[PDB]
């Protein structure tokens, strides 16, 4: 078949509402202004 | 793809026939017989398929593919297609190549043409026929002209057959109005054989 | 294929082999979430899986 | 492994052409190969028709593949359990008559990127000749070519549109053999078939000695005798 490794679909108009719907509800506890930024895994064991 | 319309050689010779218009890797060659059919003699280029002789070899350079048989023998004689894959999934054929291992002598064509007959103008046809005979290659093109400009119209050509004497043998029938017979004088009709040609004209 | 969850050691388990080409759909209805620890408490936080 | 081509070697113009191609030694299920058809029109080069793949990907069922021109008048299919693969033209005329080989593709068919890639037919069939004809058995028609060098002159008889093969023209009823000639048929636009024939005799002979040919044709039942005048 495809010569392909294995990937998973995510639509980028439907992440990012969530998104922008979700980091106005750390600012009730963080502050009304901050600054959020978003990063991937630091580090550790796969399952991590 | 364009593929050259004949090809000669002695026995023991070698042969290099040229195909172009191959971007890809993926051209093959074909070999078939007269009156068979077509068996595939090469692919991926280069690579040579099962029961065929070393002899055979293909070759890419640029957009141009070609196609190596050393050491020429009598059942090498037939026509040589080429093909490759082109864009998404089509694939295409080459107008092949046909290579004559035919008995000796090499020797010029011989056009005899022939008018409508009156019997036959009667029936509201016209048609003139073009007779070639007596050729090595086996493969000759032929092309029919009005007075002066090409006639692009009523072209029926059918490939080469080997005669009594082992000498290759054409007809090309043109077929065409009887208003367009007398209003232009005279007809001409181009042979082509390797790279000369012999041409013939008639007139009422 | 092989894998140890639960930080399991002793035993390990080998996924067996599935025919045909496999297509899953499924909701995403949450996340698991770190905060940096650099601080700096005052100025920006940022967040990871 | 064989490939047998079966189906109607004579079609009506306009009608629907189907042909089956019987494999032997092989699955049709399996995912190595394309299998589909070639077509190779008398006398000319070989034209790509089409081939199809039931061995798909998660977002298809398959793969099916026509050559652009063909495809609105075409349809392929296979059948996986029975070891078939099928052919079915719509709207048949005179310029798709071909010899139809059934073809079996390789290239980047087991392990492709995208989609799968076919570029060579590898396993051929021996091939059947389907002939479109918008008419029935007809009988030729005899004119006489006048000729005009070189000390001896030629001169032919014509045999123009007829159907079916074969025809046998003679020169004076097997009189002359050293100096005589016969071109093959040729496949009409309109279905038919024709041919001619030519012979050399000296500008001496031309007088009350005159040249007949023998034509004979078995289907039509038609025999007939024509004499030449330059
Ligand atoms: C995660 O997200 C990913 C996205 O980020 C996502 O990836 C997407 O996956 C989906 C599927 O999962 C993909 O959708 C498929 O795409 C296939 C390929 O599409 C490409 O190719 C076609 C064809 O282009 C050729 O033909 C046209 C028309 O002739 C020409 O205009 C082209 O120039 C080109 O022509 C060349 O090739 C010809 C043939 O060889 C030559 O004759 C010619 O001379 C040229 O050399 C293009 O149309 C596509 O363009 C579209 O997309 C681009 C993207 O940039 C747009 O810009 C553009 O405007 C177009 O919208 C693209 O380039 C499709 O083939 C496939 O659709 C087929 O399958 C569906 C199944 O339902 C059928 O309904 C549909 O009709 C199609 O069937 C035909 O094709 C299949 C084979 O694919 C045959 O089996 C079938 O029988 C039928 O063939 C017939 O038609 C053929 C012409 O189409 C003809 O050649 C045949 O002979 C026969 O008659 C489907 O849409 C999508 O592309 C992915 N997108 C990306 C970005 O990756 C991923 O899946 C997600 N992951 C998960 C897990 O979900
Ligand atoms: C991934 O890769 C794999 C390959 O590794 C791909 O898998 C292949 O997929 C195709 C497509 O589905 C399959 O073809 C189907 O075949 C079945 C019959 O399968 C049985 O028989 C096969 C042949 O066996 C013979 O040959 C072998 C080899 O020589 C020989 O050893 C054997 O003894 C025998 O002589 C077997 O190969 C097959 O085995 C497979 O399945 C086993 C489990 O069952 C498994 O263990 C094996 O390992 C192997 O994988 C099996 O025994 C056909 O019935 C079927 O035809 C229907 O389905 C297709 C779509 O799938 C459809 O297009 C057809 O039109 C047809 O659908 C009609 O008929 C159905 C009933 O027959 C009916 O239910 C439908 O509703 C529909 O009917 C309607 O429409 C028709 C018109 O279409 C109409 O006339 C009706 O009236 C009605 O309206 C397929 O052709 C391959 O078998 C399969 N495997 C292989 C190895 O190729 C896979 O596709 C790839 N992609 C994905 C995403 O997985
Ligand atoms: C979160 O929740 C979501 C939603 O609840 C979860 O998503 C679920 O995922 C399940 C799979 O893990 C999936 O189960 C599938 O159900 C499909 C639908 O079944 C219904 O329809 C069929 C008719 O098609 C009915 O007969 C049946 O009774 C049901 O009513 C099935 O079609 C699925 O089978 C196929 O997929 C699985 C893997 O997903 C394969 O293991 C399985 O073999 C099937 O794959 C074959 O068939 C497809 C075509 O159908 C081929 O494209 C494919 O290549 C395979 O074909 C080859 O292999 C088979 C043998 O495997 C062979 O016979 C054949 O010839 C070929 O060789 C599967 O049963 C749930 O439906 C789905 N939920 C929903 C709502 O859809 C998600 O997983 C959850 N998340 C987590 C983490 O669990
Ligand atoms: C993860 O996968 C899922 C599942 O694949 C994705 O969710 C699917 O997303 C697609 C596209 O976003 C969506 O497909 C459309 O669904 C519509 C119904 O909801 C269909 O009507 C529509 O079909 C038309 O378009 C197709 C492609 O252009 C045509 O092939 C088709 O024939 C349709 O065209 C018709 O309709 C027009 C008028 O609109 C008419 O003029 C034509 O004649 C013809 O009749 C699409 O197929 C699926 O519905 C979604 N599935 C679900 C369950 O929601 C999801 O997006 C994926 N996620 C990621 C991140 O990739
Ligand atoms: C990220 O989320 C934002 C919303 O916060 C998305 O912006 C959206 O963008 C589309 C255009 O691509 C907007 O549609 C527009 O609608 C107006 C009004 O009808 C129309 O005039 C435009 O022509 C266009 O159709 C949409 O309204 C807008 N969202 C909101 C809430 O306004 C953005 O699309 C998301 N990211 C991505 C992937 O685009
Ligand atoms: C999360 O995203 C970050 C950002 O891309 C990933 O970090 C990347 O890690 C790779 C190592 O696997 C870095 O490659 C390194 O590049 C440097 C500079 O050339 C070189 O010195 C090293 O020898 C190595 O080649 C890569 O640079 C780095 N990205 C950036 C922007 O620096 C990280 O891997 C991601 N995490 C996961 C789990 O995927
Ligand atoms: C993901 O969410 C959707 C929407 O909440 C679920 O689809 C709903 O299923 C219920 C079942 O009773 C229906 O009543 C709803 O109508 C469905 N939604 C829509 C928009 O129609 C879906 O089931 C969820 N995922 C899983 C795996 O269950
Ligand atoms: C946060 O916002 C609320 C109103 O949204 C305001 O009353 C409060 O003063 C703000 N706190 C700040 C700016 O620190």
């Amino acid at each position: 078949g495809d010569i392909r490794q294995a990937h998973c679909n995510v639509s980028k108009a439907t992440w990012n509402e969530t998104l922008g719907k979700v980091v106005k509800q750390l600012r009730k506890h963080f502050g009304n202004n901050t600054i959020i930024r978003f990063a991937n895994s630091s580090g550790g064991d796969l399952e991590v | 793809l364009t593929q050259p319309p004949s090809a000669s050689g002695s026995p023991g010779q070698s042969i290099t026939i040229s195909c172009t218009g191959t971007s890809n890797n993926f051209v093959s060659w074909y070999q078939q017989h007269a009156g068979k059919a077509p068996k595939l003699v090469i692919y991926d280029v280069n690579k040579r398929p099962s029961g065929v002789p070393d002899r055979f070899s293909g070759s890419k350079s640029g957009n141009t593919a070609s196609l190596t048989v050393s050491g020429l023998q009598t059942d090498d004689e037939a026509v040589y297609y080429c093909g490759s894959l082109v864009g998404n999934w089509d694939v295409i054929f080459g107008g092949g190549t046909k290579l004559t291992v035919l008995g000796q002598p090499k020797a010029a064509p011989s056009v005899t043409l022939f008018p409508p007959s009156s019997e036959e103008l009667q029936a509201n046809k016209a048609t003139l026929v073009c007779l070639i005979s007596d050729f090595y290659p086996g493969a000759v093109t032929v092309a029919w002209k009005a007075d002066s400009s090409p006639v692009k119209a009523g072209v029926e050509t059918t490939t080469p057959s080997k005669q009594s004497n082992n000498k290759y043998a054409a007809s090309s029938y043109l077929s065409l109005t009887p208003e367009q017979w007398k209003s232009h004088r005279s007809y001409s009709c181009q042979v082509t054989h390797e790279g000369s040609t012999v041409e013939k004209t008639v007139a009422p | 294929q092989i894998i140890n969850m639960w930080q399991r050691i002793g035993q390990a388990m080998y996924a067996p082999p599935i025919q045909g080409v496999i297509r899953c759909v499924s909701n995403i209805t949450g996340l698991i979430l770190t905060r940096d620890g650099g601080s700096t408490n005052s100025t920006t936080e940022t967040f990871r899986p | 492994p064989q490939l047998q081509e079966s189906g109607p070697t004579l079609v009506e113009a306009s009608e629907t052409l189907s042909l089956t191609c019987a494999v032997s030694g092989d699955s049709t299920a399996a995912c190595n190969s394309f299998w589909g058809w070639v077509r190779q029109p008398p006398g000319k080069g070989l034209e790509w028709v089409g081939s199809l793949s039931h061995c798909a990907s998660y977002w298809n069922r398959g793969w099916t593949y026509h050559n652009p021109s063909l495809k609105s008048r075409l349809t392929l299919a296979l059948d996986t359990p029975k070891n078939l693969v099928f052919l079915k033209l719509n709207s048949v005329t005179a310029a798709d008559t071909a010899t139809y080989y059934c073809a079996r593709f390789g290239g980047e068919v087991l392990r492709y990127t995208d989609w799968p890639k076919p570029a060579w037919v590898d396993l051929w069939g021996r091939g059947t000749l389907v002939t479109v004809s918008s008419a029935s058995t007809k009988g030729p028609s005899v004119f006489p070519l006048a000729p005009s060098s070189g000390g001896t002159a030629a001169l032919g008889c014509l045999v123009k549109d007829y159907f079916p093969e074969p025809v046998t023209v003679s020169w004076n009823s097997g009189a002359l053999t050293s100096g005589v000639h016969t071109f093959p048929a040729v496949l009409q636009s309109s279905g038919l078939y024709s041919l001619s024939s030519v012979v050399t005799v000296p500008s001496s002979s031309l007088g009350t000695q005159t040249y007949i040919c023998n034509v004979n044709h078995k289907p039509s039942n038609t025999k007939v005798d024509k004499r030449v005048e330059p």
